[PDB]
RNA sequence: AAAUAAGGGCGUAUGGGGAAUGCCUAGGCUCUCAGAGGCGAUGAAGGACGUGAUAAGCUGCGAAAAGCUGCGGGGACUGGCACACACAGAUUGAUCCGCAGAUAUCCGAAUGGGGCAACCCGCUAUAUUGAAGAUAUAGCACACCGAUAGGUGGGCAAACCCGCUGAACUGAAACAUCUAAGUAGGCGGAGGAGAAGAAAACAAAAGUGAUUCCGUAAGUAGUGGCGAGCGAACGCGGAUUAGCCCAAACCAGUGCUACGGCAGUGCUGGGGUUGUAACAUGCAGAACCGGAAGUUACUGGAAAGUGACGCCAAAGAGGGUGAUAGCCCCGUAUGGGUAAUAAAUGUGGUAUCCUGAGUAGGGCGGGACACGUGAAACCCUGUCUGAAUUCGGCGGGACCAUCCGCUAAGGCUAAAUACUCCUGAGAGACCGAUAGUGAACCAGUACCGUGAGGGAAAGGU
RNA sequence: GGUUGAAGGUUUUUCGUAAGGAGGGCUGGACUGGUUAGAAAAGAAAAUGUAGGCAUAAGUAACGAUAAUGCGGGCGAGAAACCCGCACACCGAAAAACUAAGGUUUCCACAGCUAUGCUAAUCAGCUGUGGGUUAGUCUGGUCCUAAGGCGAACCCGAAAGGGACAGUCGAUGGCUAACGGGUUAAUAUUCCCGUACUACUAAUUACUGUGAUGGGGUGACGGAGUGAUGAAAGCGCCGCGAACU
RNA sequence: GUCGACAAAGAGAUAGUGCGCCUAAGGGCUUCCAAGAAAAACCUCUAAACUUCAGGUAAUUAGUACCAGUACCGUAAA
């Protein structure tokens, strides 16, 4: 956490709209993790907003 | 909803065309209320992979299912003793 | 702002001949913004943005229902370079 | 092969057609008991657009988008209707339930301006080539008050209740007075109720003592082109029970409008209010925990059925299971556990002064009182006029005298009473798919109209 | 009473004054009902009654401008209607091309002949899958205003509300820089080719009073008639290029 | 070259710099009474503002030009 490695991460952990890309071109190997990574984004908003 | 018979449970038919066909449960349909137990309830399906009728396994009423006790070889309802242990309301052997 | 590049067959027998290249993108983004997306995402200095938007279905069986109308993008890439895709 | 009357009539059998009847329920109807009666500028009701490994609809949810977090319960499956090929998560304890939080695009009171709802276009601060074309965040509507940092209200939505307006058909066997009816309809506000409510009241020689509701009184008195019709009150029996605060006279401080101040009008404090009339620990409280007892032979696709022999019962309500089950399952009676909230621990008195003024009455024109101008009391006023202060004033159905009762022109007040957009539990000599809500089923849908609006059919392997 | 076969449907026998009761065979595969007493959504053949289903007229009217068709090949199981080719005919100030209002995917390709097409269909504006609409100059907004609408303030009205100044919206009008060819099955003043134009910003040089919401000019306009000159289309002639006899 | 039926790069072909007739398209002009929109845009002036600034003019270079429609029918089978 400490707010100072936390809100950088909840920036470039957005892979999220990089696995969706590669995604819609082909379809990806495991493509369940696109879900994973989407409420893995949001549990650290929920967490950047708690502080 | 609760369930006494959890999968991977050897269990007794008690009711129906069998009738003391044994097993164990694979999967359990909460919802339904059916169990689908190994060697019970063999059914054939006519399938379109070059394949024929093929044979499985159908699903049946937990009603129509009853465990087996760790004494004698018969029937018997189950309690609950806490921990929250199930043992048998016939011989007290869990 | 960027969903998805195109790929069919009228854009990709142009992206060979010219250099245009066709992405779907969000609907309410502009060309100013469109071209400063595709530049600072491929570095590939994008010219002559244009856009085009597409309507739903909205079909009809027997029960209806609309394909989620979006608007698309064809940029035409600077001579020398190409996009990667 | 046979038969043959081209064809028709009658009787039997077997087919197609159709959906009635029978059985069943996914849904409805009328209610009983106990609660609750609102949401919204921290942005409502109602929508548009999006969101899935796969996604056309429905459901859920909003760019954190079939989901995120915390506290409890729970213990093996889970990724909604939805399956199938799959791919993943999960005893380190998932999925799921209860409560409390975060995010919550656009339109819509819509509130920065505009507009053809879901759109367009801006200003001021910062940052991005900053500079043109543009962007990311915050603040930018109106009315009131607060002196100023800022608070209050805009709108929507069942019935009950209150106030302002307010018809006609109909009946009178016609019709105008009258009824229908202060009904239908329109407008505004508030609450779980609202209104009313504490005597200028009834009653009658005996008495009662605020209001509201129920039964009688009573279809009585009365009213009425005395026609149709309308229709009290007193008293009695019950539910509930509760009574109080100001203005004024008067006493202090204080502001304004002859060298003691006084008078008038303000503010605060005291005084004063009437009808025999100043000077922490336990119970309850969310999901939840646990909850008794049957074997055999026969028919049968299948036992719950039949026969035999047993057991439980503070549990023989109900539902499901291959046919009808107290002992197969879920349950039921009894018993536990719960977060927030909670539960019991002053007297007398002479004189003087004050008791609600454009007020009570009265004239003119109306309305409500069962009461239609009638012998017409009582209550309200659109216009005009206009009294006294307690040996005063009002009422006791025109009015006068005597007796009796009360004390107007200021205010608040629970209970018993009415309703259901809802909530939890439970019933029916209630319906069973042309029935029951228009709608048991992708129903206010498909179709019809420019629009207000009208409005179906459709259950069963 | 009933899965050793209930209700229901179809035939048959018998009993009663009748409404009706009882029994048997077939289908049917789960409920039903005697006696006494009670209640009522308690009985259809007619209301030019209502809803659904099915007949008659009857294989009858009709198959929607009397502009017209014939043959040979192709796919195909199947061709008077589809595709190709040669002939014939019709419109041609049109039945031709663009496009506004409006429709809102009907556009293009491949599979299909179930329903749709007043016939069949291998066909389709039909069904199912894959695509298709590219603007500094075209049409609207970011510019302006008319008729009309809203309208703080203000004036009226039981309430809802009405009028209306400033202001603010409102084209059917004013302002505003582009033309000719080519390509795809579907887009082309948009893409490409050739050649131009307009507005804004940042640098550099020579420079300097810039300057409205205020004043003024222009924008800015009728009917009819029409010389002279002269475009684009159109007609005639010679020359030149290609093909054929 | 795509799958013999099609078929784009290229050549004839810089194929008259051809002649005559014809050609108001529009703007002007004449006349008449029924007397024939508004505002924005464009030009000029000044009020407040500031002076060696900022803004204005001319020439060159570079950069930037936004949002919605564009299919198809449209004297009709849409």
């Amino acid at each position: 956490s400490a707010a100072e490695l936390q809100e950088k991460l909840s920036q470039t952990k957005k892979v999220y709209a990089d696995l969706k890309m590669a995604h819609a071109i082909s379809p990806i190997a495991n493509p369940l993790r696109i879900r994973s990574v989407r409420r893995t984004v949001a549990r650290l908003a929920t967490e950047l907003t708690k502080r | 909803i609760k369930l006494k018979i959890k999968s991977g449970d050897i269990v007794r038919v008690i009711a129906g065309d069998h009738k003391g066909a044994e097993g164990k449960v694979l999967r359990v349909y909460r919802e339904k209320n059916k169990a689908i137990v190994e060697g019970v309830n063999l059914v054939s399906k006519h399938t379109k992979p070059q394949g024929g009728i093929v044979k499985k396994e159908a699903s049946i009423q937990i009603s129509n299912i009853a465990l087996i006790d760790p004494k004698t070889k018969e029937t018997t309802r189950v309690g609950i003793r806490v921990k929250k242990v199930r043992f048998s309301k016939k011989s007290n052997q869990v | 702002i960027i969903i998805r590049p195109i790929v069919t067959e009228k854009v990709t027998k142009e992206s060979e001949v010219l250099n245009r290249f066709g992405f779907v993108v969000d609907k309410k983004a502009n060309k100013v913004q469109i071209k400063k997306a595709v530049e600072a995402a491929y570095g590939v200095t994008i010219v002559s943005v244009n856009t085009m938007n597409v309507r739903p279905d909205r079909s009809t069986k027997y029960i209806s229902g609309k394909t989620n109308a979006i608007k698309k993008a064809i940029v035409q890439v600077q001579e020398g370079e190409t996009i990667d895709f």
